[PDB]
């Protein structure tokens, strides 16, 4: 039920440095003004951000549970608010994140000939800087105005949404290299398509789950000792932030090569 | 100065058997395959055989094959051709090819009209 | 005020 | 008939070789074997120049030693500040396949061509101030591999037709062919009086060849396969060679034969460039592995390494008083060294 | 015809290539070599210059 | 003086960036074999074809400058082994080693290809069709490693429906080319 914030330090040093060493391989290297890797760096800025505000958020109880008391209530409200805003804002952009780069791919092999003419960069542009001001009013909104309400639906209702459509786009590409695979002999992609969604589902379902219990049965405890972990979800959240790296930008030839 | 040149040929009766040999100088003989190609009087030059570096690859133009051998000899740096079993087809000049560059396995520009690295080429009458 | 770790951490 | 000039040709070929064995004295190295050695050559990036979209085939430096023009096949020329990595000029060609260009001595033109089979010779002090097409020198069969300006009226192509042509830009007319090679023409390299020049070819060997006379004057053969790239030593009286061997050699115009070879057991790739500094004792030379090296020539062994490259260099160039390096690349670079 | 003529002007160039003057290659060695020390103080690129003298900086 | 330089900087990079984007909007296509550049268009998607027939016959020094090209379009009527054999180096070679072709058989035996005698697919025509697409389909399913792949195709017609075959595998190499490079395929 309690968690030792020496992990959440743990988990918040190592993805700081992958996402470091990502963003410095991106921009050094020519593997500019491509829209994949636009995407790439938006993604590691969220994972960043993620990070560093639980961190952060960490350290800060850790300090203010016994000494170096400033005020009781108005204070200590005013200083989490904005630390809860944070990670509200970097949760919201990370899934964005994660699906554009599922919506970029689609589009890459299934409009291969008509591509660079329906997606160039200043239109990546624009749509990182909308979903990122989108993400920042919405984790405002989320926290400063009452969360004590029913703006769980709408955090839940999103997810789902997002999650179904990541399945369906990366299933398709799937089916489709199989007639691309049965054509040549006339595998990779189970293991790849495996891999993505196992990651996404495994380490951003259960927070979500444990909010739909919440809000639908919250006194029965039939299968409701479920919402007693709540700390390990936060903990796999920066699982997640960790592991992203791992399997979308040093996958890269080139990004490997510069890095 | 690279150097290829080819020795052996004259006139034989159908179903006889002749040695073409090529000696060669100027260059490293290990590092290239080598090729013999021919010219036919009335067409133009046409492959009829190549072999690699060492001699695990050789490859034989169809109407030939069977009855052609090809091999080398990097130590005392010569290409050979035995061609048993003649036909009148087979009256032409032969010439000894080599491949543009080393270490390489694509041959470009062997059988060209004007290429600079094949010899004089002997007269073969069947 | 009682700090935690996030938000909805307990039934509202 | 044939057979008697063929043996007549032999006979001259074996008197021709003999005389030259009879002046090789010494060897280069046994003279230079009591020099103290260069030492470790580290050259860092000063600049590095980005406005291209495909590979770079071809780069030249201008006589100021600051401004430089580069051809790249998406159909550019550009010419750069290289002390503060400005853009001058931005030129579109007519055909997007272009492997040369050239800087006149003056600063006032420009020259280019490709699988066109055309020289294309660029105003770029025009009186409205806009670069236009000047002149189109159309003659040759092949494709065209250099040039080089001699002055602002007088031009030297070599063209993959097996020949090499001096031009009259004011009329548009070759004056002098020069037809002794059996392979395309790979590059050329004018005499510091620009009285001579040698050219090295696909048949693996080099000439020289005397620009008033139109003749041929001495034939150096020593390498194995076609070679890629020709510079001549600063006082005029060496050059040397690189080629698809993966060796360079340099050759004597007195002694008429080789002197040094440059190689080393791991490098089995190809020559695509070579130049020497201003006092001639580093040869820098371009290979296939995506790096330079540079080689104490007096010496023939390396003193530095040049890597920084992603792609294959494809030119390299040194200014006249042989502060920078500046080296081009099919990964669409230049980066210039000091 | 075909084949004969360029015989004709192969044997001319190697006539016209094979009277000329040669000197040893003692000397033309020693000339490469005196010419790089005579010049050894104004490479850049071998003797590299003061960080107040270098353009690109 | 250095504003009007950074000025005139500023105006070559605003056109370099539009240069840019009609640049990489175009397919180009080499047309060596047989029948100088030619741009075209189908469904809104630009290609853009060189036939390269006036130079020499020796092509291992320009083959090269075509090394970025999206696939090569070899066309072809010994004069059998020949072509073969220019198919064999050009799908060796170190720069062209990630290009594919579009090959055409414009023909559309047992003397020059004695092996022809134990093939088994009037049939005879159609026998004779599958043995020669099958030589240029043995040398390309030899050495590729999966960077390229040879699409065939039997063309004597007025040649009408030559265009949409073109279209049809440019848009194959780009898909197979993502799907690699995405772990897919
Ligand atoms: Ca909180």
């Amino acid at each position: 039920v309690f968690i030792k914030p020496e992990v959440f330090l743990s988990l918040g040093i190592v993805s700081l440095l992958e996402n470091i060493l990502v963003i410095l391989a991106v921009v050094r290297n020519g593997n500019l003004h491509s829209p994949m890797y636009f995407f790439l760096c938006s993604l590691a800025v969220a994972d960043m951000l993620v990070s560093v505000s639980n961190a952060l958020e960490t350290i800060m109880i850790a300090i203010v549970h016994s000494d170096y008391l400033t005020f009781e209530d108005q204070f200590i409200q005013h200083m989490d608010n904005i630390f809860d805003s944070m990670i509200c804002i970097s949760l919201v952009a990370s899934i964005c994140n994660l699906l554009a780069i599922a919506v970029d791919r689609y589009v890459t092999i299934f409009y291969a000939l008509r591509y660079h003419s329906i997606m160039t960069v200043r239109k990546a542009l624009t749509l990182i800087v909308a979903i990122w001001v989108c993400c920042g009013v919405c984790g405002v909104v989320f926290i400063v105005y009452s969360e004590s309400k029913m703006v769980i639906v709408c955090l839940i209702t999103m997810f789902f949404a997002m999650m179904l459509l990541m399945g369906t786009l990366y299933v398709h590409m799937f089916l489709f290299a199989r007639l691309h695979v049965k054509r040549i002999a006339a595998m990779k992609g189970a293991v790849t398509i495996t891999i993505l969604l196992g990651v996404f589902i495994f380490c951003w379902a259960p927070f979500f789950l444990h909010l739909v219990l919440i809000i639908t049965c919250p006194t029965n405890p039939y299968c409701i000792c479920y919402t007693a972990h709540f700390n390990t979800y936060l903990v796999l959240i920066m699982c997640n932030s960790v592991i992203d790296p791992l399997i979308y930008a040093f996958r890269s030839l080139e990004l490997r090569n510069t890095f | 100065q690279v150097q290829l040149q080819e020795s052996g040929g004259g006139l034989v009766q159908p179903g006889g058997s002749l040695r073409l040999s090529c000696a060669a100088s100027g260059f490293t003989f290990s590092n290239y395959k080598m090729n013999w190609v021919r010219q036919a009087p009335g067409k133009g030059l046409e492959w009829v055989s190549d072999i690699s570096q060492s001699g695990a690859s050789i490859s034989y133009t169809g109407s030939v094959k069977g009855r052609f051998t090809i091999s080398r000899d990097n130590a005392k740096n010569t290409l050979y051709l035995q061609m048993n079993s003649l036909k009148p087809e087979d009256t032409a000049v032969y010439y000894c090819a080599r491949c543009p560059a080393p270490f390489t396995r694509d041959c470009f520009d062997v059988t060209s009209t004007t290429y600079a690295y094949r010899g004089q080429g002997t007269q073969v009458t069947v | 005020y009682r700090m935690e770790h996030f938000r909805w951490g307990s039934p509202p | 008939e044939l057979d008697q000039l063929r043996q007549e040709a032999e006979q001259l070929k074996n008197q021709i070789r003999d005389a030259r064995k009879a002046c090789a004295d010494a060897t280069l190295s046994q003279i230079t074997n009591n020099i103290d050695p260069v030492g470790r050559i580290q050259m860092r990036t000063r600049r590095t120049l980005r406005g291209h979209l495909a590979k770079i085939y071809a780069m030249h430096w201008g006589t100021d030693s600051r401004l430089l023009v580069s051809a790249s096949q998406d159909g550019k020329l550009i010419i750069w500040d290289s002390y503060t990595t400005n853009k001058v000029h931005a030129i579109p060609l007519r055909s997007s396949w272009v492997m040369t260009c050239a800087y006149a001595p003056s600063g006032n033109y420009v020259a280019c061509g490709g699988l066109d089979n055309i020289c294309s010779i660029y105003n770029l002090k025009t009186r409205e101030g806009n670069v236009r097409v000047s002149r189109e020198l159309a003659g040759h069969t092949g494709y065209l591999s250099c040039c080089r300006f001699l002055d602002d009226n007088q031009i030297v192509t070599s063209s993959g037709d097996t020949t090499c042509a001096l031009w009259d830009i004011e009329t548009g007319q070759q004056t002098t062919t020069f037809t002794g090679h059996t392979g395309d023409v790979m590059s050329l390299s004018l005499a510091p009086d620009t009285r001579l020049f040698v050219s090295g070819a696909c048949d693996a060997s080099a000439k020289l060849w005397d620009v008033r006379e139109g003749m041929c004057r001495q034939t150096f053969t020593g390498h194995e396969s076609d070679i890629n790239a020709i510079c001549f030593f600063p006082n005029g009286n060496a050059f040397a060679t690189g080629s698809d061997d993966a060796t360079c050699r340099l050759f004597d115009l007195r002694a008429d034969q080789e002197l040094m070879t440059y190689s080393h057991d791991n490098i089995i790739c190809g020559i695509t460039s070579v130049s020497f500094s201003k006092s001639g004792r580093l040869l820098l030379a371009g290979y296939d592995d995506f790096n330079c090296n540079v080689w104490d020539a007096l010496k023939a062994d390396r003193a530095g390494v040049l890597a920084g490259h992603d792609n294959r260099v494809s030119c390299l160039g040194v200014t006249d008083d042989g502060m920078a390096v500046a080296t081009g690349s099919w990964d669409s670079f230049l980066k210039i060294w000091n | 015809t075909a084949s004969i003529a360029q015989a004709r002007k192969l044997v001319e160039q190697l006539k016209m290539e094979a009277n000329i003057d040669r000197i040893k290659v003692s000397k033309a060695a020693a000339d490469l070599m005196a010419y790089c020390e005579a010049h050894a103080k104004e490479d850049p690129l071998l003797t590299p210059v003061p960080a107040s003298e270098n353009p690109f900086r | 003086e250095e504003k009007a330089q950074r000025e005139a900087n500023k105006k070559i990079e605003k056109q370099l960036q539009k240069d840019k984007q009609v640049y990489r909007a175009t397919h180009r296509l080499l047309l060596l074999g047989a029948g100088f550049e030619t741009k075209f268009q189908v469904d809104k998607v630009n290609f853009h074809m060189f036939d390269v027939g006036g130079q020499r016959d020796e092509r291992r020094k320009w083959i090269q400058c075509f090394n970025d090209v999206t696939a090569i379009i070899f066309v072809v009527a010994n004069r059998l082994q020949e072509a073969l054999n220019l198919f064999k180096s050009i799908w060796n070679n170190r720069w062209l080693r990630t290009i594919s072709v579009i090959l055409f058989l414009n023909k559309q035996i047992e003397d020059y290809f004695p092996e022809f005698a134990r093939y088994t697919t009037d049939p005879r025509v159609t026998r004779a069709k599958y043995f020669i697409r099958d030589e240029f389909l043995r040398i390309s399913t030899a050495s590729g490693d999966g960077r390229h792949y040879c699409y065939p195709h039997f063309t004597c017609a007025v040649d009408t429906e030559n265009i949409r075959r073109v279209f049809n595998d440019c848009r194959d190499i780009i898909q197979r080319m993502h799907l690699r490079q995405y772990e897919l395929l």
